[PDB]
């Protein structure tokens, strides 16, 4: 299971889902409630951090793992305007990331491409959250075919 | 009713497809306007704004919001349509100095705006932090009496919109030289803050 | 053909605009110019008036001016309007629009084709008059003209016909 | 990162079995965890600070911040407090401070609505006797009232007016609705002959099973 | 020769070129603004477009007889002609069609294929029937026709961005018997 969200420069969400694997009916274990609020808050310091230098620990608007953190492997993405795209990966085990990103770039480049149909909407300013049932289609469609 | 401030929803991955509603292609088709009709807009929107404000400052920063909210939008879908959507493409050098996000903005925003480039982009050798972009004509404004300013905000008002949400705050004003045989030149100077520069101080 | 002295009417008012310029002098210009103008708002209507017991209208391009503004021949809207004055000393050539809104040059040159000229001259002006006046918002309707930009627009124009 | 490992040191303090007394330490992290996040954004971070806040100050035994972070949680009344579960225990976390020293003039002034001060005559001889303004006879005036927080048992007792004249009422002991705006019934001002001279009322002085509080003035406008 | 034809010859002819993207995002700024400031209430701003397009048409029609010089439209037909092929030719680049006469040739609805100016643009839910988005012609579509004396008025029905299937606007005159002496 995955917890996915989209973080405003305020430090507010603007979209959040938790999306599973079937086997597990539930997911997340008691982590749900209250770790992964509070661990994505966390990871929001150190990608602020990472905003702004050139040379990391190429191209800047994606980047790898940031932490692993209780068998958590935290994932993060930066827009343009300055939206970060922090999503984290769950297991029971532990979890490879790195191989995935033939495919996690991917979906991180066209949920940045739902995000910009999304802002091009003039009715829609930012600090609004996301209240779109098409915009949940697409992008359980998207976490559907990238897993 | 996906996304309140109130929860967040589980649902397991792998399930049935959802219904198809809405879609639209991102890239532009190349499509032309009279300029006659964008200035009619341009000073309806001038006469509005004169009719329901009462002094000149507050009249200029509505016209900066006015530009901000096309700034704001424009920044994002400048940079994914010079990144290349479901064709295959990456991510552009999402740039981070202030010396090439003018270089950005003279190369390609103002070719996105206008048919030209826009033309000179000069520092302020007397103080740092002072940025100048001019041209030689404005296609904004060239039917008004040259000896008001105020009306040439909402093109700097895009500006500011370009530069605060792209990580660099600052604040613009717009002058008149007229230098040589253009009679309208139009500087925008760009004043930034110090909590930017000392930022750019501490990287080296 | 040579041009002296521009003015602009209301529709349905006294004058907008008036220049006596190239006549490098001091004629008087204050209050009698409205007079003359409402005279001239009148008398199109009393000599559209009158019909002689009758019971074409196309103009030609000479290329005049200085990239023209339009490039073919084209047409009229006063078929039974005043369209010139002719005395000793001056010619005026006048030409209104379909709105309603009318152009007067005031011509010192003396005694067929300059009504061809003429009306496209008035045309040119027309368009300078639409595309410098009434995109300007501080310009409200049916007011004098306090355009700067508009003078060195039609300045040129007439130092260009000459 | 310091917000977390605050966090985690205060929900390690909460889970133990035993007891501990207050010490200034406490306080001093009760303000910076309060401070760190800009409360005085992300809300349901906020709530589940301050949720855990309430709890320890619950633990330690000090009354008077559980008070205060209950009239801290009273901003975010409207939405992110579920239809009375949580609101349970919003109440029984505030019961036992208002059986104390918590008598702050509930929450909000936003409660009276725009009353309406008409009397009804039933006889036709007598009408308007004199030589907008309201001319007043007998019959008696109404209000009306509501709340908008999904917890029950508001109780509204002895709901009388201003330093204006000798208009009084009667007894008002009884309950208010959760959502809805329940009309309050007859006060039955029993007027005393005055000077002709106007002088409009702002409000008029409620208590919340409290003492009698200040004005809660109308919503909009003053509304005289 | 014929107006369906010369009508490109003014697109290819002093009609200085800008990008309608520029248009549609200063046109959504000023009605993001203006459902901002009135406190959502949208009824108003239909009005209040209106108003703005009246003052747009009124100075519009002296600049597109400036541009093109024709004669006066001697029936209405010819007026749902010049208006289908030059007059949203030249300024926007669109060529609508006219549909859907009255019997006594007073109605006629104009309508139009795709709208270049919503592009992006989704409407917020509770503003799903009472804010027609694409006001501003309405004005240009009487106060231009106000000013060659066609007295008509101006109203929509249906548009595509509202859910419906296609934009129309059904204009009709009502009396004309007015216009320049000569």
């Amino acid at each position: 299971p995955q917890y996915f969200a989209i973080i405003g420069k305020k430090d507010n969400p603007v979209y959040e889902i938790e999306f599973t694997n079937a086997e597990n009916p539930q997911g997340f274990p008691q982590d749900l409630k209250e770790l992964n609020p509070f661990i994505l808050h966390a990871s929001l310091d150190i990608v602020e951090d990472l905003q702004w230098q050139i040379n990391p620990t190429t191209d800047n608007c994606y980047l790898g793992k940031v932490d692993h953190f209780y068998g958590l492997a935290i994932t993060a993405y930066i827009s343009y305007s300055g939206m970060k795209f922090v999503m984290i990966h769950g297991n029971s085990a532990n979890s490879s990331v790195v191989i995935d990103d033939n495919n996690m770039r991917s979906f991180y480049q066209e949920v940045h491409e739902l995000y910009v149909k999304t802002l091009m909407n003039p009715f829609y300013k930012i600090t609004d959250p996301i209240r779109s049932p098409a915009f949940d289609s697409r992008v359980r469609t998207l976490a559907r075919k990238h897993l | 009713t996906v996304g309140p401030k109130q929860a967040i929803t589980s649902e397991a991955s792998t399930t049935y497809i959802p219904s198809r509603i809405y879609s639209e292609s991102l890239l532009f088709k190349r499509q032309e306007a009279s300029l006659s009709a964008m200035a009619f807009l341009f000073q309806e929107m001038i006469s509005q704004l004169h009719r329901t404000c009462k002094t000149a400052g507050d009249f200029e920063t509505k016209l900066s919001d006015y530009g901000h909210n096309i700034g704001i939008r424009l920044l994002e879908l400048l940079n994914f349509r010079a990144s290349s959507s479901n064709y295959i493409t990456k991510m552009r050098r999402r740039d981070l100095k202030i010396l090439d996000i003018l270089q950005f903005i003279h190369g390609t925003l103002w070719s996105y705006l206008f048919n030209h480039v826009s033309d000179d982009l000069v520092k302020s050798s007397e103080r740092d932090n002072e940025y100048m972009i001019v041209d030689n004509f404005p296609t904004l404004t060239q039917f008004i009496p040259g000896e008001n300013v105020s009306c040439e905000y909402f093109v700097c008002g895009i500006i500011k919109g370009f530069l605060f949400n792209a990580g660099f705050p600052c604040g613009v004003t717009a002058h008149r030289m007229p230098q040589g045989g253009h009679s309208q030149r139009t500087v925008y100077l760009i004043q930034f803050d110090r909590q930017v520069l000392d930022r750019e101080g501490l990287r080296f | 053909m040579a041009i002296e002295t521009i003015l602009v009417i209301n529709k349905s008012g006294g004058l907008i605009y008036q220049r006596n310029f190239t006549n490098d002098e001091q004629k008087l210009n204050s209050n009698e110019y409205l007079i003359l103008a409402s005279t001239l708002h009148g008398v199109f209507a009393i000599a559209s008036q009158l019909t002689p017991k009758a019971l074409n209208t196309i103009p030609y391009i000479p290329y005049v001016g200085m990239d023209d503004f339009f490039k073919e021949p084209f047409t009229n809207w006063n078929k039974s309007g005043l369209r010139q004055l002719c005395t000793d000393q001056f010619t005026m050539f006048i030409y209104q629009t379909l709105t309603g809104l009318k152009f007067v040059a005031i011509s010192s040159s003396v005694m067929n084709l300059a009504i061809q000229i003429a009306d496209n001259f008035l045309r040119k002006v027309y368009c300078l008059y639409s595309d410098y006046v009434m995109k300007d918002p501080s310009y409200s309707m049916e007011m004098p003209i306090r355009s700067n930009l508009f003078d060195e627009k039609v300045k040129k124009m007439v130092e260009n016909l000459q | 990162k310091q917000l977390f490992v605050l966090r985690l040191l205060m929900v390690a303090l909460l889970a133990t079995p035993n007891k501990i007394a207050w010490h200034p330490d406490y306080r001093t992290l009760i303000d910076t965890i309060i401070e760190l996040l800009n409360i005085n954004t992300w809300l349901i971070l906020q709530k589940k600070i301050l949720q855990l806040c309430i709890k320890v100050s619950r633990k330690i035994n000090d009354f008077e911040y559980v008070a205060k972070f209950s009239s801290i949680l009273i901003t975010k009344y409207t939405h992110l407090l579920n239809q009375s579960e949580q609101d349970a225990l919003f109440k029984e976390y505030i019961q036992p401070s208002i059986t104390n020293e918590s008598i702050t003039s509930y929450w909000d002034p936003f409660i009276l609505r725009e009353v309406v001060i008409n009397r009804i005559l039933d006889s036709d001889p007598t009408s308007n006797e004199i030589p907008a303004e309201f001319t007043c006879r007998v019959q008696n005036p109404f209000k009306f009232d509501f709340t908008i927080n999904d917890i029950q048992l508001d109780e509204e007792i002895s709901e009388f007016c201003e330093i204006d004249r000798k208009a009084v009422s009667y007894s008002g002991p009884y309950n208010v609705k959760a959502e809805s705006i329940r009309s309050i019934t007859l006060p039955l001002i029993i007027k005393k002959p005055t000077y002709k001279k106007i002088y409009e009322i702002s409000c008029l002085k409620i208590s919340i099973l409290k003492l009698p509080l200040q004005k809660f003035d109308i919503i909009n406008d003053s509304r005289r | 020769r014929s107006l369906k034809a010369m009508g490109e010859e003014i697109w290819k002819n002093k009609t200085e070129k800008i990008n309608t993207e520029l248009f549609t995002l200063t046109y959504g700024s000023i009605v993001a603004q203006l459902c901002q400031d009135y406190e959502r209430d949208f009824n108003k701003v239909n009005d209040h477009l209106y108003s703005m397009g009246y003052n747009i048409g009124c100075r519009l029609i002296e600049d597109f007889l400036a541009r093109t010089a024709l004669p006066r439209c001697e029936n209405l037909v010819k007026t749902s002609e010049v208006l289908s092929k030059c007059a949203f030719k030249i300024f926007l680049n669109i060529t609508p069609n006219i549909t859907n006469w009255s019997h006594n040739k007073d109605t006629f609805s104009l309508i139009l294929d795709e709208n270049p100016l919503a592009d992006f643009v989704e409407l917020p839910m509770d503003a799903m029937k009472s804010l027609w988005y694409s006001n501003i012609l309405c004005g240009v579509l009487k106060g231009s026709l106000e000013m060659v004396q066609l007295d008509c008025d101006v109203w929509f029905v249906s548009d595509i961005l509202r859910g419906d299937s296609q934009t129309e606007i059904k204009v009709k005159l009502n009396r004309i018997l007015k216009d320049e002496i000569p």
